[PDB]
């Protein structure tokens, strides 16, 4: 009573995604996710001037390249020995968080919304599964698609927002070591803020509500997609210039203890990925990289990464909860109204329904309401015509690392510098926590095991598999690289 | 609306993002108004096998007439397994297979992003996936479908969709084979359409008075001198960014730091180190 279903590509996600999965009994029994593009960054990396990096990673992904800028920038920073001035922390994270903005509004509504909106009766919105279990009214649906349509605009803006001072989007020119390379104007914050005002309104009147609205035609979506229940959050978007106090701070929570990040306890498995059998089990300081696209047994260019033996997720919801911040004040509206559940803190939605296919799309709406603040803190805090660049000389040997928050989660590179040139370049990425394969001890990562559980009620048109994908907004290319 | 594929080999998904970011025409007029865009993984409704079966009963109905966009290098080594892009059939799809299977059937293959024109970063030194450009890939297999190269890491919004526009307003005055060769008048010898690519950066530079008097700047929070010491790559680099500039207007490589020569095809590693001239 077992039947195999297979999706190759997973579409509306970003990247080369090939899921399977075993049903039995109407639900997910188990699960395998393939990554199916390679390029290999980190051996590309090797050889190259280290400032090369903060253009050359940005490349491993279009839609978050601001977080690999900033990774990389920040392992630079430290391997060069560069005080960044504060003014240009501040231009940083103006840069960074503008495209939190554009990569959440993307997500929920020209990825994620046709999982629940039809759309006009033509290409790309049409064909589609024929019982596609799309439950809103005619009302709300379009609702849906003009929303989806504003939302094309929004995001935009939102990069308009991020090339201010970031040079261009994708793929930044406005970070490098040392800073940023682009003082702020007062007539350019004027134009900064213009545009946040724009997308404020956008995710307060609209986003945040209509994700709460969609969720409670699919509350079946909060009981399933647990997976682990474990997340990890390595910190982000610095507040001052001691290292010590970010927008995100960081943690790990697993088997319902909260519990500090030490980046020591991480490593990388790949007995199931397609890299040399000998270069299993290493954290990212001794990472390597040599693909085996033959390997027997294998299915997945992305790397098993494990956290102290953990697998874990990440994105926003790990933020959120890990953080556990106040929620908006529509969200406490609507869980009451529309829930009938009483919340403060992101917390109150409890494990069960957080840890949720739609608490996923939940916490990243939530999240962008959060990050509304954070902006309009650093357009109060930022100082127009100050600079924000210091220019350091390349080490002739050094190491550094540096962590971030992508919008799907956790990132961090790490860099060795060897006779002024880069040694070792090692990426451990956001969608590569989420969609990674089994570690070497079988056990599977954080989506495969999400997907444990999910009805498919109908063989014909199962789409609760992608639909919980998605939740996690993929990236392959970012897990790959 | 001629039928669009738009199929992504070793890609960042940066063309499609650009090509998001178009104000005129806005990216829904495009969708809605200018093409038909039957496949693209990143947006469209439908999944897996089906999404797959819907775009090979489209290029069965239009064999011949539909345009082919392509997305990333193709890895023509390990056979093809460096690039999935799907399954049908319970039979794995390589970058490699669907090239093969789509590109003799398509109009034309518009090559959009440095990777698909020239190989870019996947081709870059230190690979060993055999990241091949999409010209490349096609005459290597005998398949004299027309490419059209519209190269940048990204492109700017308008370079991808002023080349369609291009195309379709040359097809509809001269018919399809009679449109398509007035488009290869206004290519240079590197595949780009001469609109977009026909002019240097430097020779337009508003800071070529500085690099004349050999005032340079020394910080990149400098904007009075010449980025050339800074590592600019404008006096090697054929785009219109001077201009047109990106996002809405509101800023370019050159003032907000160096142009790093992104359009040409020996990007990286002939415009690198990015950062020294
Ligand atoms: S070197 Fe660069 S900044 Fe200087 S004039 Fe040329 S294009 Fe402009
Ligand atoms: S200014 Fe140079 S690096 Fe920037 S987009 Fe144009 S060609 Fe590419
Ligand atoms: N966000 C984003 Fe990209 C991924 N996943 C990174 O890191
Ligand atoms: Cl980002
Ligand atoms: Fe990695
Ligand atoms: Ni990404
Ligand atoms: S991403």
């Amino acid at each position: 009573g077992r039947t195999t279903i297979a999706i190759d590509p997973v579409t509306r996600i970003e990247g080369h995604l090939k899921a399977e999965v075993v049903v039995e009994n109407g639900k997910v029994v188990d699960a395998r996710l393939s990554g199916g593009m390679y390029r290999g960054f980190e051996t590309i990396l090797r050889g190259r001037d280290p400032r090369d990096a903060s253009q050359i990673v940005q490349r491993i992904c279009g839609v978050c390249p601001t977080a690999h800028s900033t990774a990389s920038v920040l392992a630079l920073d430290e391997a060069f020995g560069a005080k960044v001035p504060n003014n240009g922390r501040i231009t940083r994270n103006l840069i960074f968080g503008a495209n939190y903005l554009q990569s959440h509004i993307l997500h929920f509504y020209h990825l994620s919304a046709q999982d629940f909106v039809q759309g006009p009766d033509t290409a790309p919105f049409v064909p589609r599964f024929p019982k596609s279990d799309l439950r809103l009214s005619k009302e709300l649906n379009k609702a849906g698609v003009d929303q989806y349509i504003e939302a094309l605009e929004v995001r935009r803006i939102c990069h308009e927002m991020v090339a201010l001072f970031g040079g261009r989007m994708p793929h930044v020119q406005g970070q490098v070591v040392g800073g940023a390379t682009e003082i702020p104007t007062k007539e350019k914050l004027v134009e900064y803020a213009a545009r946040f005002k724009k997308v404020r309104d956008f995710v307060e009147q609209k986003y945040v509500p209509v994700v709460y609205t969609i969720g409670s035609k699919y509350k079946d979506m909060f009981k399933v997609g647990q997976g682990f229940k474990a997340a990890l959050c390595v910190g982000a978007f610095p507040l001052d210039n001691s290292g010590k106090k970010h927008l995100f701070m960081p943690g790990v929570y697993a088997k319902g203890k909260d519990m500090p990040f030490d980046p020591s306890k991480i490593k990388e498995y790949v007995k199931y990925s397609w890299f040399a059998e000998e270069t299993t089990g290493l954290n990212y300081k001794e990472g390597k990289t040599i693909p085996a696209p033959d390997k027997a047994g294998a299915y997945s260019f992305v790397k098993a990464p494990r956290y102290d033996g953990l697998s874990l997720e990440v994105g926003p919801l790990a933020r959120m909860w890990v953080n556990n911040p106040e929620l908006s004040p529509v969200g406490k509206k609507l869980l009451k109204d529309l829930f009938g559940i009483s919340a403060k803190k992101f917390r109150d939605l409890g494990e069960e329904a957080a840890f949720s296919l739609m608490g996923r799309h939940v916490a990243r709406a939530e999240e962008t309401y959060y990050m509304l603040g954070a902006i309009e803190g650093w357009l109060k805090e930022i100082k127009a015509g100050e600079d924000t660049v210091v220019m350091p000389a390349v080490p002739a040997s050094a190491e550094g690392t540096g962590f971030t928050e992508a919008p799907r989660g956790s990132l961090l590179h790490y860099v060795k510098v060897k006779d002024s040139k880069i040694d070792n370049y090692q990426i451990v990425s956001a969608s590569l926590w989420n969609c990674n394969p089994r570690d070497d001890m079988g056990q599977r990562g954080a989506v495969e095991e999400a997907l444990i559980g999910i009805p498919v009620d109908d063989i014909q048109n199962p789409v609760n598999v992608a639909r919980l994908i998605r939740a996690f907004d993929p990236x392959l290319a970012c897990a790959v690289h | 609306r001629p039928p669009v594929f738009w199929l992504q080999g070793q890609g960042c998904t940066g063309c499609s993002v650009t090509l998001l970011n178009s104000v005129h025409p806005s990216i829904a007029d495009v969708l809605l108004k200018v093409i038909s865009l039957e496949f693209h993984p990143t947006v469209m409704a439908w999944e897996g096998e089906h999404a797959i079966e819907h775009m090979r009963k489209v290029a069965e109905k239009f064999k011949g007439k539909f345009f082919l966009v392509i997305e990333g290098s193709v890895p023509v080594e390990a056979d093809g397994k460096y690039c999935i892009i799907g399954e049908a059939n319970h039979h794995e799809i390589s970058m490699v297979d669907a090239l093969k299977e789509f590109g003799p059937n398509a109009a034309a293959v518009l090559a959009v992003g440095t990777c698909a024109a020239y190989g870019g970063i996947p081709a870059a030194e230190g690979s060993e996936t055999g990241a091949t450009a999409v010209s490349k890939f096609l005459g290597d297999n005998g398949i004299k479908t027309p490419v059209v190269n519209i190269p940048g890491c990204p492109p700017h919004p308008d370079w991808i969709v002023g080349t369609v526009v291009l195309a379709l307003d040359a097809i509809k005055k001269n018919g399809l084979e009679g449109g398509l060769a007035e488009v290869v008048k206004v290519l240079d010898s590197d595949g780009r359409p001469t609109p977009f690519f026909g002019r240097n950066i430097h020779e337009n530079c508003p800071y070529l008075d500085k690099y004349d008097e050999g005032v340079m700047s020394a910080t990149f929070t400098d904007k009075v001198g010449c980025r050339y010491d800074l590592g600019c790559k404008g006096p090697m680099t054929m785009a219109d960014c001077f201009e047109r500039k990106w996002n809405g207007g509101v800023n370019w490589c050159v003032q907000n730091a160096v142009c790093i020569g992104c359009v040409e095809p020996d990007f990286p590693d002939g415009k690198s180190p990015f950062y020294q001239a």
